[PDB]
């Protein structure tokens, strides 16, 4: 899927080395599927794929 | 018969009294600085909520 036309924002984010920061993403799909995902910058590092 | 009345009558700062432990219940004046350590586990993640 297509997913551009969304959203994110963190809600709670934790200023830290556990995974404590999360953010709500408003996905705006054209399928429906798996997508992967990542920040090519190296300041955020995400535990799901 | 020819005596003074009872602090649990003329006390101030609202206060009342027992022979018992020799307490004055109660007595509403001032803050107290209160701090807990909550269980960890009582906690809800924020992703949850």
């Amino acid at each position: 899927p297509t997913v551009s036309d969304l959203e994110c924002k963190i809600t709670e984010c934790t200023y830290a080395s556990d995974f404590g920061g999360i953010a709500t993403v408003a996905y705006k799909s054209s399928k429906a599927g798996n997508c992967p995902i990542h920040s090519p910058s190296g300041v955020a590092v995400i535990k799901e794929n | 018969r020819d005596k003074g009345a009872p602090l649990n009558d003329v006390a101030p700062f609202g206060c009342s009294i027992a022979l018992e432990p020799l307490r004055a219940e109660n007595c509403a004046v001032g803050s107290i600085p209160i701090s807990i350590d909550i269980p960890d586990a009582a906690f809800t993640r924020i992703s949850e909520t």
